[PDB]
């Protein structure tokens, strides 16, 4: 039932941000200027983060079902619905302005929060991934475990050489766009190193688990970074799908962080606060040069953090 | 068990 609870409030946030969505076409310009679509989306997503918040708070430190507080996370779906609708009506009130950049930096700082939560969370599940496979390879059918695994990670190398490819086609030209050259280039680089690093007898000496499949989903989702850091440059020069295939992945990590009396099976305290920074990192991506600079930099911090991860037992 | 130094990791199903 935690679980079932869990996937609900992925739910609730899916739906809040279709919403947001939603409202950021044109044809709803007309509408909401009857009260832009960017200042709704800043409101809404001000509400998902504060419900979160508040939520979080309340859950600090409760360690079992027992809890009447446990039964408030349970139940009550149509009271927390409610107090959002107060709460999105009330952030209506707030005055326009410098909150408006206040909360762009707030959001920066959360989407650059979640982005590394969500990061460690994706290199656990990919361990977690090869670890289950291979053990099913030594127990069961070999055959069925091995063309499984090498499927799966020539699929992970091949969709990553497609997005390459159409970066260069797209945000690269023979003599310009330099700074999308470096970048790509810095990427697949580092890409092909992290996987490198991933085979070293030495290195898997001390993770006899840790092989290419981890690898190739890193190198996935650092594609899917530096992809979405160039489609926001503000030089047309060098510069949707992006954006979607974000949420995609995003939802994955919710998927897997959503999957009692004596023990939670979980902190219902640190879902919700990972909860709060999805909906931040959301409201900064549906949307300067610090999008840019972060994104870059986020695709970076990934190879460095599966870097590191891989190294620390060498230390 | 031959454990190997295989790509997918560090096992020893292929070589059982």
């Amino acid at each position: 039932n935690s679980t079932v609870t869990r996937l609900i409030y992925a739910f609730i946030l899916l739906l809040s941000t279709v919403v947001s969505y939603i409202m950021q076409r044109k044809e709803m310009e007309t509408y909401l200027k009857k009260i832009v679509g960017y200042k709704a989306v800043y409101r809404i997503s001000f509400a998902m983060a504060i419900f979160f918040f508040v939520f979080s708070l309340l859950m600090f430190k409760v360690k079992t079902s027992k809890d009447l507080r446990a039964a408030v996370h349970n139940g009550f779906w149509f009271f927390k619905i409610a107090a959002l609708i107060g709460i999105m009506v009330g952030s209506f009130y707030i005055p326009g302005g410098y909150f408006s950049s206040v909360w762009f930096v707030v959001g920066m700082i959360g989407a650059a929060l979640f982005i590394l939560i969500q990061l460690v969370l994706l290199v656990d599940f990919a361990h977690s991934w090869n670890e289950s496979w291979v053990n099913r390879m030594e127990e069961g059918n070999p055959r069925l475990w091995y063309a499984a695994l090498l499927s799966f990670t020539s699929a992970f190398y091949i969709l990553s050489i497609i997005c390459v490819g159409l970066l260069y086609t797209y945000y690269t030209k023979p003599d310009g766009c330099t700074e999308n050259k470096f970048f790509i280039s810095i990427n697949l680089i580092l890409c092909v190193v992290a996987s490198i690093i991933s085979i070293h007898p030495k290195i898997q000496e001390h993770q006899p688990r840790s092989g290419l499949l981890q690898s190739s989903l890193i190198t996935l989702y650092t594609m899917y970074l530096t992809w979405s850091a160039m489609s926001n440059e503000p030089d047309r020069s060098c510069n949707d799908s992006d954006n979607f295939i974000g949420l995609f992945v995003f939802v994955l990590c919710l998927l897997y962080s959503s999957i009692e009396k004596e023990g939670v099976q979980y902190s219902y305290s640190l879902f919700h606060l990972m909860l709060c920074l999805a909906s931040l990192y959301i409201m900064m991506t549906l949307t300067k040069w610090p999008a840019v600079w972060v994104k870059i930099s986020s695709s970076w911090v990934c190879l460095l953090l599966y870097v590191w991860t891989l190294v620390a037992p060498l230390v | 068990f031959y454990s190997r130094y295989s790509w997918y990791g560090y096992s020893y199903g292929w070589s059982r």
